C-alpha cells in the first residue's frame, strides 16, 4: 500500500491526471463504481485504492492547498464524488517561508488526516509526493511535510515527483529561494523523480492538461509491477535498492492521433530509444550511476539478451569507473487498448543532474549579493531574525554537487 | 477485615498468574492471554 | 514460486518467527500464518479444491532451514507425481526459498 | 424496567426527541399503534415502553416542568396522543432556591405519579434523569427530586444526562450557583453523563433540534443492548459495574446528506476513532479510569481482538498506574436503515473532567467574593437565614476534585 500527498496546484493536478489514468486502467467507474467487464478483474487494487462497504473504491489520497479555487474546480469533475471528502483540506483563507509557517500551524488536522489513512493499510509501504519546488504553496508546505513526516514515521519510504522551475523561460520571481530550500530538504529527507517543465514542453512539441497526462503515464508505468504483481520487483523496496536523484523517459509518447503509424517496435528499439538525451525527460565526462527499463507487452528474454549484449558491445553508455543495468518486465492493463506491440519506461541515475543544481545555485548566488525580494521573507517568524537556513541549504546544496 | 482483604489480594493474584501460565504454554488457546 | 504476490507477503509474516531456532517452533502455529497470506494476497481468489491441499510441513538449525510447503496429492491424481515428484519439488523448492531470502536481504541492506 | 424524569426545557425537549428516536427504532407509531410490519417483532419494550388494552404503548415518562409553553407545544406535536396525559404535571402558575422551595411544595402530587409508574413495573432497575443544571427549573427541581427519591427508594439506580452551561461562550448569568449546588447533589446522591453546549455544537459544526437529535442518539445507543437482550451485558448494573462521572462519544455522528461517503468501515477504524478527544462530545499527565465500547451491526470478535492487539500495543491511551477497557457487541434494530456497515458508541471514565469543575469552582469563587446577585436567595427560606449550604457544597466539589 502507499499514500499521496500533493501540494500546490501543480500536485492538485497532477493528482487528478495520475488518478484519471489509474482508474481508466483498473476499469474503476468515475462515481467509483466497478464496471460489469471488470467484476472478475485479477488486478491488484490495495496498492491505490480500498474498497468501501458500498463497493466503491476510493483512493488513497490526500489533498492539500492554499488557495480553493483549484479543488473547488476538481469537485465539479465528473470525478469528484470519487475522492473522500474527509481527506481533502482547504485553507479557509507565493512564499517559501510562509508556507512552512502554515505548516506548522496547521500541523494537527493534516496529520490526524495521515494518520487515519495509515491505519487502515495493513502493510504500507512508503510515501508518494507530488508537488512544484518553485510556488510557495508546493516549495513550503511539501518541505514542512517532509519533516514532520521523516520525523514521525522512521520506517516509511518518501518518494516524490518533484517539478522543476523553468529556466530558458525567465515563472516564479523568488524561485531561486524556495527550489534552494527544497532541495535542502529533499537531501536531508527524501527516500528518493525530478521533472522540469522546459524539456517536459520540449518533448511534447517535437496545456497543463496534455503535460501532466504525460507525467502521470510516467508515474502509473513506474508503479505498474507493483500494481500487477509478477515474480521479480514486487515491492517500490526493490525498486529503490536496484537505483541508489533520478530522471525519466517514455518511448510510446504518442499523441492519440499519431496511431497511424504502427511501426513494428521490438523490444530492442525501445530500450535503444530509451537511453537517448533526447527522451529523458529533463533539460567533465558526465556519466551514468543506474539505469531500470521497465517493458510492457509481449518480451522473449531471449531478445532482451541479445538487445544488452548489443548495446554492451556498441558502448553507447558510459559507467563509472569504481563500480560495476536493469532490465524488468510487466505485464498490461487487460483494457486499455494494446497500440504498441511493446512499450518502454526508463528511470535513471545519471551524475549531469548536478548541472541542475548549479544553475540554481547560479541562480540563488546571482541575488543573495544583493539581497532581492527578502523583505516578505523577513515577515516570517522562521526569517524573522537572520537567514542562517538559507547559507545551510546552499551549504548542503553544495556539499551534494561536490559529492556528484 | 482491613487485614483480610489484602491476603485475599496475595491468595487470588498468585492462582491467576498460575492461569496465565499455562495457558500460554500452547501450539484458540493462544489469544486468551489478548482477552 | 510462480506466484510472487503471495511468497512476497509471506515472507514478511514468517520473519519475525523463523529468527528463532528450531526446537521452539511447532507446525500448529505457522498455518494459522499460511492461512492469512492467503486471504490478504491474490491467492483468495482461487479454486477452493487445490487451497485444500496446500499446507506447511517441517521438515528435520533455524527456522529458515525446516521451512517448506507439501501440496500432498492423493487419489488418481497421484498417478502422475508417483511420490518422486514430490522428492523432486521440494529438492527444488529449497534453491527458490534460499535464492528469494538472499534476495529480500539485499534489498533490506538497499 | 426504567423511568425517565425530565426537567426544565432542556429536560422537556431532551425527553420529546429521545422519545421520537425510541419510537423510530421500535416501529411503534405517533399515536401509540404498532406498524403491521412490526407485528412479530422480537424487540423487547417492556424496558421503555408498556402496552395498554387499546394495544397502544405509554412511554414510562413523567413531564416536569415550571412554565407551560414548552410542553403544550409538545401536545401539538403529532407524537402528542403518546404520552400520558395523567404522568404529565404543569404548575398551575430562573433560581434555585426557587426551584428546590417549589419542590419542597409539590412533593405529593409529584411522587404520587412516580408510585403510580412504579407500581407498574415487576423488575424496575433503576432511574433516568435529564435535565440542564444551568437553568433554575432543571437545577432546583433535579435537586430536590434526587434527595427524596434517594431518601425514598434506596434500592434503584440512578442516570442522569446533566447538561453543562457553555463557557466560552459568556446563557445563566447566575449560573455558577446553580450548577455547583447541582453537582454536590449529583455527588452526594447520583449513581451515575455528562454533557455541554459548547463541544457538543463544536462537534455538530465540525437549532436544538438537531443537538438534541445527537444526544438522544447518545442516550438511546447507550441503552440498546439492554433493549436488544444478547448474551453479555443484560442489564443497567451490568453497564456501571464494568465503570465505577462520564463522557460519551458516537462515530457516526454523519448528516443525512453526508451518507454520499460510504467509508469502508471497519470494527478496528471505529473504535479508534472513539479514543480521540475530538470525538469526546464534552469539551497533571490526566488518563483515563474505564473505556466501554459498544458496536452495532456485523462484529467479527477476531477483528475486536486484533484492534485491541494493535491499540495495546500502539500505546494511544494512558492509564492509572494503580489499577488494572471493554468492548460490547449489539444488534441494530432492524427498521432504520443500516446506512453504517459497523458503528460505535463509547463512554468513558476520564480524569481529565475535572478541569470541569475547576472552571466552575473558579467562576463561583469568582462571584462569592463580592456577593453577586444573592439578593433573589435571600427571598426563598433555604438561604433566608444563611448560606452555609454554599459553603458545604463548594467543599464537597474541592473534595471530589482533590480525589481526583
Amino acid at each position: 500500500e502507499i499514500i499521496t500527498l500533493q501540494l500546490g496546484q501543480c500536485g492538485n493536478q497532477i493528482g487528478f491526471e495520475f488518478w484519471k489514468q489509474l482508474c481508466a486502467e483498473h476499469g474503476i467507474s468515475p462515481e467509483g463504481i466497478v464496471e460489469e467487464f471488470a467484476t472478475e478483474g485479477t488486478d491488484r487494487k490495495d496498492v491505490f485504492f480500498y474498497q468501501a462497504d458500498d463497493e466503491h473504491y476510493i483512493p488513497r489520497a490526500v489533498l492539500l492547498d492554499l488557495e480553493p479555487r483549484v479543488i473547488h474546480s476538481i469537485l465539479n469533475s465528473p470525478y469528484a464524488k470519487l475522492y473522500n471528502p474527509e481527506n481533502i483540506y482547504l485553507s479557509e483563507h507565493n512564499n517559501w517561508a510562509s508556507g512552512f509557517s502554515q505548516g506548522e500551524k496547521i500541523h494537527e488536522d493534516i496529520f490526524d488526516i495521515i494518520d487515519r489513512e495509515a491505519d487502515g493499510s495493513d502493510s504500507l509501504e512508503g510515501f508518494v509526493l507530488c508537488h512544484s519546488i518553485a510556488g510557495g504553496t508546493g516549495s513550503g508546505l511539501g518541505s514542512y511535510l517532509l519533516e514532520r513526516l521523516n520525523d514521525r514515521y522512521p520506517k516509511k519510504l518518501v518518494q516524490t515527483y518533484s517539478v522543476f522551475p523553468n529556466q530558458d523561460e525567465m515563472d516564479v520571481v523568488v524561485q531561486p529561494y524556495n527550489s534552494l530550500l527544497t532541495l535542502k530538504r529533499l537531501t536531508q529527507n527524501a527516500d528518493c523523480v525530478v521533472l522540469d517543465n522546459t524539456a517536459l514542453n520540449r518533448i511534447a512539441t517535437d496545456s497543463f492538461s496534455q503535460i501532466n497526462q504525460l507525467v502521470s503515464t510516467i508515474m502509473s508505468a513506474s508503479t505498474t509491477t507493483l500494481r500487477y504483481p509478477g515474480y521479480m520487483n514486487n515491492d517500490l523496496i526493490g525498486l529503490i535498492a536496484s537505483l541508489i536523484f533520478l530522471m525519466t523517459g517514455y518511448t510510446p509518447l504518442t499523441t492519440d492521433q499519431s496511431v497511424a503509424s504502427v511501426r513494428k517496435t521490438t523490444v530492442l528499439d525501445v530500450m535503444r530509444r530509451l537511453l537517448q538525451p533526447k527522451n529523458v525527460m529533463v533539460s567533465t565526462n558526465h556519466c551514468y550511476i543506474a539505469i531500470l527499463n521497465i517493458i510492457q507487452g509481449e518480451v522473449d528474454p531471449t531478445q532482451v539478451h541479445k538487445s544488452l549484449q548489443r548495446i554492451r558491445e556498441r558502448k553507447l553508455a558510459n559507467f563509472i569507473p569504481w563500480g560495476p543495468i536493469q532490465v524488468a518486465l510487466s505485464r498490461k492493463s487487460p483494457y486499455l487498448p494494446s497500440a504498441h506491440r511493446v512499450s518502454g519506461l526508463m528511470m535513471a541515475n545519471h551524475t549531469s543532474i548536478s548541472s541542475l543544481f548549479e544553475r540554481t545555485c547560479r541562480q540563488y548566488d546571482k541575488l543573495r549579493k544583493r539581497e532581492a525580494f527578502l523583505e516578505q521573507f523577513r515577515k516570517e517568524d522562521m526569517f524573522k531574525d537572520n537567514f542562517d537556513e538559507m547559507d545551510t541549504s546552499r551549504e548542503i546544496v553544495q556539499q551534494l554537487i561536490d559529492e556528484y | 477485615f482491613e487485614a483480610t482483604i489484602n491476603k485475599f489480594d496475595k491468595n487470588f493474584s498468585a492462582h491467576l498468574l498460575d492461569l496465565l501460565a499455562r495457558l500460554s504454554i500452547y501450539s484458540g488457546m493462544a489469544s486468551v492471554i489478548s482477552r | 514460486l510462480g506466484q510472487g504476490d503471495f511468497i512476497r507477503h509471506l515472507m514478511d509474516l514468517l520473519k519475525p518467527e523463523l529468527v528463532r531456532p528450531a526446537t521452539t517452533l511447532y507446525q500448529h502455529n505457522l498455518t494459522g500464518i499460511l492461512e492469512t497470506a492467503v486471504r490478504a494476497t491474490n491467492a483468495q481468489f482461487d479454486s477452493p479444491e487445490i487451497l485444500r491441499r496446500l499446507d506447511v510441513r517441517l521438515l528435520e538449525d533455524t527456522g529458515w532451514d525446516v521451512f517448506s510447503l507439501d501440496y500432498h496429492v492423493d487419489g488418481p491424481i497421484a498417478t502422475v507425481f508417483t511420490r518422486e515428484c514430490m522428492s523432486h519439488y521440494l529438492r527444488v523448492f529449497n534453491f527458490l526459498w534460499r535464492a528469494k531470502r538472499m534476495e529480500y536481504i539485499l534489498t533490506d541492506i538497499r
